[PDB]
């Protein structure tokens, strides 16, 4: 029961060696080139979607600047200042919650303390995270230091939406952008991490979590630790699926194939056996809508189906060949409306059943006879 | 007004709603749902008087004591009211915050600690979520009360903590009799007042003693010229008195009565203007009539919901759209989504 | 750089820092206004406190080999460390380049330093008059002239005291609304005529630092800079320009009614009348009759105060309103038991001199009550 | 003495152990296994609709986490820390209602607090509830303390709806979607409670109460209190039926059969009678929707009759036979949109009248 | 209005009450989220009146004998009530008739009447807060410690004035750093019989405890570099203090 | 390459001449003729959008109102009076940024200054 274990894979497996930063080849290449060539700008703005590594890359660069001397391209061995940086001991590393310093007086206070360089290091680095929420006057205040700061002070600003903050700050020194990680890279990272912790993993679970993670390793790691908690130190397909709540996509596929084939009895069979599976009706409808969008997608390019869809790619091809686009759009409209009024249906199962039955009755080819 | 006004048909409900507190099993919260001017305010007031009274008499409050003497002076240190300021309309987080921070202290007079929210729909959702903890788990001897015209518009959470007591409007004949005893005029006007107000006798009283009734008459007369001539624009002056919701409601009630007259129904709401009803049925096509009724209800909703919207622009566009619809060859909208 | 070294006993270090605290701190608009300047000259340490118009210099005597040099240190933190240390412990002070090391007993401290940011000429006078006013002279002069001078007043020149040296005597004057103060101190030296205005805050700083009624003082007064050498220490202030009214035109206004008698009795009567004086119009009524004074007050509280005093008088029956606070300051700063009072009119200035000597005179323009 | 020894069922029957929680095995299993195996995450975000147990699961998690008997999936419940956390008087479990503490002053206060040592328990845990309405400044200041806190700091977030969370806030905490409680689970828990408290009931009223409360056990208990307040302290079918004002299938089918044959006068007379009896209009609309659903089922496959009641199933069979599927679909859609617009209607009765009269459009 | 009967009745010297309030007043919460903290706990048992104050990072307990047999009772008096109680009682008059009821407190001091309403709720127990197995002990003169901490607090951080204690056999050491990257360090000669230990306190609460302790010799008890400290009179056990340390 | 690193274009190209001010000729002509004729007001306010010229026109007005050549609409830009402002340090010119100065104490401090005569120029400019 009791323990002293755990490290929270999010809190454990952050990059600290430039070799764990997955993806974002552009920014790592630029940073390595600049550090090796000694060209360092006075302001860094990492942008991108959530859960990608902007904070981790900022820590990476900050410790690459001040690490027992030596202008390295990040690799630095037996670097004390680096180890306090990764240990939470601030060494010329000032993280600032910009929301606590929105007013221009607070940023003026930030400005006037720019001269305190020699503190067991060469550069003092400022991480004004979520920088897009500064006030205009605060932006102007920090702009004066932005254009011509002291040599020893480097600005590293992190934000999610570069559109919000003013153009002049946007243009000042640099603006790097981190793309969302692909589900393939998420799969690699989750597999590697769970390998490091002597915990088995079914590749179906890895793919499920990778797709369920919106291209963000922090979402992927939170979900993966949830999966580990749900099981007993082992991730398995059925446990992962019951955790997400997503039903058999093949159950939904059989349901939509039955809807196309206009056999209401089989539709009822599928819906009641899915009810016995204890799945959310909203989830069933949204998964069917995803399948309908996918079957419309294959109408324009065969590459619509992801790698996982190799399991059911043949049925996708058959439905795409069989059903004309107008019928796909009719079904999509019917089911999208049905989902829109699902909250007002007398029961979620009742509403989903009625929506399917309506798609059956308004069948373009073979409707329900009067 | 002064201690508001008790209403004769309210006596049963209160009795039931005091039994649950006499036995001590009273749920701390209570979300009384009642129409505007129905009389829920007197019910909440009488309840709180019984609750904070140090000596609760059988079905009465005290008879004689200081504990509710401070209540009559409206200066009890436990009794708190949450109403938006006379100059404003939204109940802020600050007032609920003050009340809930002062609740954690003991009861000053050794009795209960009663709170009251004058009108729950006016509660800003931030204030509702600040009051959520206080409603879900209040301290010992703490009670609550709330008043709503409708509960469905309230936050999904606030009603879930509370009991949704309901005030049924009095039977139609009893309400008509009471209003006849109070206000003297033809029963057609009284039936129109009750059916328009969804059965709230207090709202019928407000309609009569308020100027709106005469203004309502004005509207009728204006329509008496508009529909025979297809000239609705001249209704503008009738429909702009900062009462655009209520006047649009009267117009929609008239159109409802006309559509009822098509599918001939025994009972209609407007019984003081049967000739107007017949004329409205005669000139207007049922599909056009339903489209116009839908537009009237839509505009009334748009005016009631969003404050700061320009009444004149909305009503002018409505009248122009109606005039357009009375022209043959137009495509009418249908509710959807 | 140059480095500095000090081994300074605490007690002989506190009084200079404590004194120079006037033009130090107090909402420092700049990172350099709120700091104290240290410099080493031969065998002395100069502590300079600046607020861009008042410069206060303290000379700490050095008794040990001390490294020369100058620096700028946060005045408040230096004062706090020098005060909190145990009594009698010599403090060892060193300049570690950008830092300021200070050690004492079993305690160590470091300070942030500013190399050179407040080192201009800082002062330039004219010195029309260089009277060696001794301590006791300006002591009583300033305590008898300060009163409660102009605050928020549009007339800037009324803020500072007017000094006028002529012959062997210096006359100090001050105008504020109704009240006016003047003292004619007989310096006794053959001195040139000179007129000058000094800022009020400079006056209060000089009076506060003054203390110690024994040592003659050197006062060098120009047209833009005034310097006062109070024994060990030095103070300098700016100078307000002219437009000041002439005391020779506001003091002598041909008084015709003369009165005398006790000052402390008038003090007690004024205090007791201030209880029932008009709280909106500060001032009571004075009925003047032959060898008799009556003081009356009627506050908005509908409470009437009346007192009778034996004050000599040989003029005509009079009724003069007056501010109790102004005349009470007059009595308190007169430091005398008997006063003389000259009346002119109910709308013309009323003089009040010391019955002990002509050296102290005052004016209060009467009130209309 | 007069201190109201009675407590409402919605709070008296709050879960006190992981074995007392109704449903949500998908989260209880994960939480208990994480407690036991040695994997505990520093920020938990329980999200779900009203009355499903986010606060209760969080409080049980707090009970377990800082119990003095190690860190077990089963809190003892007899120790000190269990007792105070149950009572809510524990220093290290701090309840923050995010509606109030959204100004930067309070967030700065919280960030100042997190830097210190605990007082009595192993972990100092902030139960922040209704987090989804912290001002953007509050969330941006809270990011740092939600990401990498000290060793003895864990956060428990409770939200009514995850949508309003800044997605970055979602990503740093461990999401637990509390599923809405099924009608069977609610009815069984109600049966267990009412049998435990020696209160007479019958299963029918339990099913009605479960149906009325859309998957919220607290709502079920609220309706239980309303149903026992009226009706001499007992639960009965007539009592709950009157409390809800629900109507039998006969009247709703009369409405749908009159409206499907365009009998407008009959429809309006039925509405007049229903108003005279004073029914709940939303109940009328849900009954009409249910009948139309059953008719559609019968049309699809004759096997799925109306057999739950099967009292006037002759009428349902006839109506299915005599009406094309398209017309029933239009009737359902019209009634449903009308149901969506009851709050926006100036009056409930008139809103239902609008909806029915619009359903009367087809010939 | 009819007055409330009292279940706790006693009478106190002004010196005793003043000492208790001065001992615990700086140790109670201001507007803190935990509602039951913003106040002072007045426990009574046997012939002893005990006073407890906490804000989640501090604890002051002050116990003084009364000589009057008293029931075991607990009560919390909020911020304003105790502040104006301390303001109200200042003279040397013996009458301090203190009455504790179920919902309000009243102290009669001659011609002045105290009135306030109690914070409903149960205070956390202090004995569970004081460490039970203090295996490290320190001793020093009270004034030496107080002056030392006041001197070292000069150059600390502004809003939160953190200081670091290095406690070892050789001597005691305290250091302080500020956002201005300024260093302060100092040494004290306390008698220790143990190994090195590093702890992090806030100089504000330590200075307050030393200032209001008002004794000659002081003893510190310690267990761990994260656990709570127990500072007490080295010559008496009528008042104990706890300062939950600071993370670095 | 490293151009402007010494002097940012904004600072480097601050208009020292009316011919250096492109645009705002409607204001430039008015200022020039007001200076030449003598219709000088006690206060002048300019409204613009950030980098529009307000500080530039104000400093040019300071040059033209207190130049060694006199009150001239065409400042020389080389005299001691002109060069003192051009460098930035003019004793009788007090330039204030109100963003950091919203208090009443400092405003009153300048209020006292409004009274004395200019030290070097003909008029005191605030
Ligand atoms: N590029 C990456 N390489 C390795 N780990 C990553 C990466 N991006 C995110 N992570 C994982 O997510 C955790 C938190 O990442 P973080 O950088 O905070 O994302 P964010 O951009 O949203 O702040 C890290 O501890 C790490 O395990
Ligand atoms: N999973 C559950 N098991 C048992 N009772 C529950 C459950 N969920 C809710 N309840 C009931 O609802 C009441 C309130 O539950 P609570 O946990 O506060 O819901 P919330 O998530 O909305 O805060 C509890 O007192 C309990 O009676
Ligand atoms: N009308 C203008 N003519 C020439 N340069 C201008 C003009 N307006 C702005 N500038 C340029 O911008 C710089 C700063 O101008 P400034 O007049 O200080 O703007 P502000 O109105 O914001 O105080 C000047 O040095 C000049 O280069
Ligand atoms: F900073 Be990330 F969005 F978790
Ligand atoms: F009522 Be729960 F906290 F959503
Ligand atoms: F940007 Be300007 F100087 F107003
Ligand atoms: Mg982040
Ligand atoms: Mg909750
Ligand atoms: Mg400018
Ligand atoms: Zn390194
Ligand atoms: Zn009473
Ligand atoms: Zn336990
Ligand atoms: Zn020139």
């Amino acid at each position: 029961g009791p323990h002293m274990s755990y490290q929270v894979l999010a809190r454990k497996w952050r990059p600290q060696t430039f070799a764990d930063v997955v993806g974002q080849e552009h920014v790592l290449t630029a940073l390595a080139n600049g550090l090796s060539l000694g060209r360092i700008h006075h302001a860094y703005l990492f942008s991108g979607t959530r859960g990608v590594g902007k904070t981790s890359i900022a820590r990476l660069l900050a410790k690459g600047l001040n690490c027992e001397t030596g202008i390295t391209a990040t690799p630095c061995g037996v670097c004390d200042n680096c180890r306090e940086i990764e240990q939470g001991r601030f060494v010329d590393l000032i993280e600032i919650d910009a929301a606590s310093r929105t007013k221009v007086e607070d940023t003026r206070d930030l400005l006037d303390n720019v001269q305190y360089a020699p503190a067991r290091g060469r550069f003092k680095v400022y991480l004004i995270d979520e920088v897009h929420m500064l006030s205009r006057h605060s932006f102007n205040a920090l702009l004066k230091t932005l254009e011509e700061p002291p040599e020893h002070v480097k600005f590293l600003l992190a934000t999610t939406d570069p559109q919000k903050l003013p153009v002049t700050i946007l243009s000042r020194c640099l603006q790097f952008h981190l793309k969302a990680l692909d589900v393939e890279q998420i799969r690699h990272q989750l597999e590697h991490i769970l390998n490091e912790e002597h915990i088995a993993h079914e590749p179906r679970a890895l793919q499920l979590l990778a797709r369920a993670a919106e291209g963000s390793l922090r979402d992927a790691l939170s979900l993966t630790d949830q999966a580990i908690a749900s099981g007993d130190g082992q991730v398995s397909t059925q446990a992962v699926s019951a955790m997400l709540g997503t039903l058999d996509d093949d159950q939904a596929l059989s349901l939509v194939e039955a809807m196309v084939e206009a056999n209401g009895e089989r539709v009822m069979a599928l819906i009641n056996e899915a009810a016995a599976r204890g799945i959310e009706w909203e989830a069933l409808l949204v998964e069917m809508l995803g399948l309908l969008h996918r079957i419309a997608m294959v109408q324009l390019s065969p590459a619509a189906l992801g790698n996982d869809m190799a399991a059911i790619e043949l049925r996708m091809r058959e439905l795409a060949r069989t059903i004309p686009p107008t019928d796909i759009q009719l079904y999509y409209q019917t089911l999208l409306i049905g989902r829109k009024e699902l909250p007002y249906a007398p029961d979620r199962r009742m509403g989903v059943e009625m929506t399917l039955l309506r798609a059956l009755a308004f069948h373009p080819r073979m409707p329900l006879p009067e | 007004g002064p201690h508001m006004r008790w209403y004769p048909w309210l006596r049963p409900d209160f009795e039931k709603l005091v039994a649950s507190y006499q036995a001590g099993r009273g749920h701390h919260a209570l979300l009384i749902q009642a129409l505007p001017g129905m009389g829920d305010d007197a019910l909440i007031y009488a309840l709180s008087r019984y609750l904070l009274c140090q000596q609760p008499q059988g079905h009465k409050s005290c008879g004689h004591c200081r504990g509710c003497q401070l209540m009559q002076a409206g200066t009890h240190p436990d009794y708190y009211t949450l109403a938006p300021e006379k100059g404003k309309n939204t109940l802020g987080v600050d007032a609920v915050r003050e009340v809930t921070e002062k609740l954690n202290e003991h009861a000053r007079l050794g009795g209960a600690k009663v709170v009251w929210v004058t009108d729950a729909a006016l509660l800003t959702d931030a204030a509702a979520n600040a009051l959520l903890k206080t409603l879900e788990e209040p301290p010992a001897e703490t009670w609550f009360f709330l008043a709503t015209r409708e509960p469905e518009r309230l936050l999904a959470t606030l009603r879930s903590r509370c009991r949704l007591h309901y005030l049924a409007p009095p039977p139609e004949q009893y309400a008509v009799t009471w209003l006849s005893r109070e206000v003297t005029m033809s029963q057609d006007a009284l039936l129109a007042a009750l059916r328009l107000s969804a059965g709230s006798p207090g709202a019928a009283l407000a309609l009569f003693q308020g100027d709106n009734w005469q203004a309502r008459e004005t509207l009728c007369q204006a329509l008496a010229y508009s529909v025979p001539s297809g000239d609705w624009y001249s209704l503008l002056a009738a429909l702009n008195h900062e009462q655009a919701p209520a006047r649009l409601h009267w117009l929609a009630t008239l159109l409802m009565d006309a559509l009822k007259r098509h599918h001939g129904a025994a009972q209609v709401t407007n019984v003081d203007v049967p000739g107007l009803v017949a004329e409205l049925a005669n000139h207007l096509s049922p599909s056009r009539l339903q489209a116009i009724l839908g537009d009237v209800c839509h505009i009334r909703e748009q005016l009631m919901s969003v404050t700061g919207i320009n009444r004149e622009l909305l009503i002018t566009d409505l009248l122009l759209r109606i005039e357009h619809y009375l022209q043959p060859g137009v495509v009418l909208p249908v509710p959807h989504l | 750089g140059p480095h500095m070294k000090f081994t300074v006993e605490r007690e002989h270090l506190l009084k200079p820092l404590q004194q120079v605290s006037g033009p130090l701190g107090g909402r420092p608009t700049l990172p350099i206004l709120g700091n104290l300047l240290l410099q080493v000259a031969d065998g002395t340490l100069s502590l300079t406190g600046t607020d861009l118009e008042m410069e206060m210099v303290a000379r700490v005597a050095l008794v040990q080999p001390h490294e020369p040099g100058a620096t700028t240190v946060p005045a408040r933190k230096f004062f706090d460390i020098c005060r909190g240390l145990p009594e009698g412990a010599e403090i060892a002070v060193q300049l570690e380049g950008e830092r300021m090391l200070v050690r004492s007993g079993r305690s160590r401290f470091s300070l942030s330093t500013l190399p050179a940011a407040d080192f201009p000429n800082l002062d330039d006078w004219q010195s029309e008059v260089e009277f060696t006013l001794p301590q006791a002279t300006m002591k009583r002069l300033i305590e008898a002239t300060q009163f409660s001078m102009a605050h928020q007043d549009v007339r800037y020149y009324l803020n500072g005291m007017l000094f006028e040296t002529e012959g062997e005597e210096l006359r100090t004057v001050a105008t504020d609304g109704h009240r006016l103060a003047v003292c004619s101190m007989p310096i006794g030296q053959s001195l040139p005529s000179h007129s000058v205005i000094v800022p009020r805050k400079g006056v209060i700083e000089l009076m506060r630092m003054l203390d110690g009624g024994d040592n003659p003082l050197r006062v060098q007064i120009g047209s833009n800079n005034i310097r006062a050498h109070v024994g060990d220490f030095i103070f300098t202030s700016k100078l307000v320009d002219g437009r000041f009214p002439d005391y020779r035109r506001v003091l002598p206004k041909n008084p015709d009614k003369h009165l005398e008698a006790g000052c402390d009795l008038l003090k007690q009567a004024f205090a007791r009348a201030a209880i029932l004086s008009n709280e909106k119009f500060r001032g009571v009524r004075l009925y003047v009759s032959e060898n008799q004074l009556k003081i009356t007050a009627n506050n908005p509280e509908q409470e009437e105060a009346e007192e009778i005093l034996d004050v000599t008088y040989s003029g005509a029956e009079m009724e003069i309103g007056f501010n109790v606070s102004y005349v009470l300051d007059v009595l308190n700063a007169l430091k005398c038991e008997n006063v003389r009072m000259m009346l002119t009119d109910s709308v013309s200035s009323v003089q009040i001199e010391d019955a002990a000597s002509q050296s102290a005179a005052y004016v209060v323009m009467p009130m209309r009550l």
